[PDB]
């Protein structure tokens, strides 16, 4: 599909879809890069997830105002207005799924298992624990829950990969944790763990700050200011 | 707002 | 394509669509409900030409970002990077020659030959100008003195029977001597009739502001605003 | 900024 393009040429290529903010065009040029069957370094694992990150992002919040228009739709007094919005909440809603499928694909084909470095096995679990936890976000019936854990088992084991192989203020880290402490308030029903997981992994990463340059520390306090933001929220 | 993730 | 869903549905996905931002899917529930072979009412026409002024606008901005790229790259001291920027920007370029090639082909077929009312002939003919235009926009070749003059001559015949058949405040005169403006001034190097025509059609809007009622009044003048705006910036 | 159309 890609497979005529240079690995390079996808690189660049998706460079230049993210300055035009074309995601969908960066998402295929990256996924065409993978399909070369080399590892990715660190910046093309950053490009990796940032265009899946924007065109599920997209397409999550159609899905929520879809969702909420349905929801409405089926409230007592509502018009009867026919299947249309059901019809199309659930075309956006398998096209995300079908994202989400690609994404975990190029996981599991074959990004994971050639993943050796700590920085690398952790980014991409982390994603996988992401992508799962979108499926969960839209999942209504009998898979609701494998899904769920799936999700979960995913972050869990970049969890354990990260606190024995990162430092508390590594951005991977603290990215992981905050989806995972979102998995477990929004997802998984569990608003304490999401906010103890919040707080102790900020207070971790506060008392490990005086470790850093000033580059180092710009990047960790950037993500510590979304746990915060999190726990603002919720309490 | 909504909540943060990344 | 959309030829098995009924006329009404996809007008009601294509509201849906708008309202979840999915522009491209608007879009083609539109091209569907045109392609029902039905005329379009006022409400149907604006969200056939919204659905396609959003597609075709993040074209353009995309092409653009990708055009100033590839016009820094061939700049004296310039690394030579290869053809991938080139490639990209041809790329964004078909799909954008594409769209447009829709419109006008829907348009063309036919809803312009069946539009006999004032408004909705003027508004099909500022769509029809406006994707020459879109398309004079990149044209480099054989063809963009005709491409320019197709916009012209749409353009030309919607500013006939608008002068003829709707007051000089109406929105859609408004726009379209809005959009002719500007195909004079960056289109056709002709800044001087763009700045006429703008002024012109500020002040005989401002004389008949009288007759409106406030609704029509603020309609008239937001669009009066943006006249106002070129003329700022261009004189 | 970037002159208006609509
Ligand atoms: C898989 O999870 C990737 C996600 C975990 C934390 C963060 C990740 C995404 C990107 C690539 C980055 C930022 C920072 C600007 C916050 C937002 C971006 O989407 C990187 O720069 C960070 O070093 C870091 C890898
Ligand atoms: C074909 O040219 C259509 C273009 C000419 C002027 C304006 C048009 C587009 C839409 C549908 C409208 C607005 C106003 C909010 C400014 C912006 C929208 O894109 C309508 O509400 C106006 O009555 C009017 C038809
Ligand atoms: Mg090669
Ligand atoms: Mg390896
Ligand atoms: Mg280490
Ligand atoms: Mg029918
Ligand atoms: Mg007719
Ligand atoms: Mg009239």
């Amino acid at each position: 599909a890609m497979g005529s393009m240079e690995r390079a040429s996808l690189i660049q290529k998706a460079k230049l879809a993210e300055q035009a903010e074309r995601y969908e065009d960066m998402a295929a040029f990256m996924k065409g890069a993978v399909e070369k069957g080399e590892e990715l370094s660190v910046e093309e694992r950053n490009l990796l997830s940032v265009a899946y990150k924007n065109v599920v992002g997209g397409q999550r919040a159609a899905w929520r105002v879809l969702s909420s228009i349905e929801q409405k739709s089926n409230e007592e007094g509502s018009e009867e207005k026919g299947p249309e919005v059901r019809e199309y909440r659930e075309k956006v809603e398998t096209e995300l799924q079908g994202v989400c499928d690609t994404v975990l694909g190029l996981l599991d084909s074959h990004l994971i298992k050639e993943a050796g470095d700590a920085e690398s096995r952790v980014f991409y679990l982390k994603m996988k624990g992401d992508y799962y936890r979108y499926l969960a976000e839209v999942a209504t019936g009998d898979d609701k829950k494998r899904i769920i854990d799936s999700a979960r088992s995913a972050y869990q084991e970049a969890m354990d990969i990260s606190k024995k192989e990162m430092p508390p203020t590594h951005p991977i880290r603290l990215g992981l944790a905050l989806n995972f402490s979102v998995f477990h308030y929004e997802i998984a029903n569990s608003p304490e763990e999401a906010i103890s997981l919040a707080k102790t992994t900020f207070d971790e990463a506060m008392a490990d700050l005086h470790t850093l340059s000033e580059d180092s520390y710009k990047d960790s306090t950037l993500i510590m200011q979304l746990l915060r933001d999190n726990l603002t929220l919720w309490t | 707002k909504r909540r943060k993730s990344v």
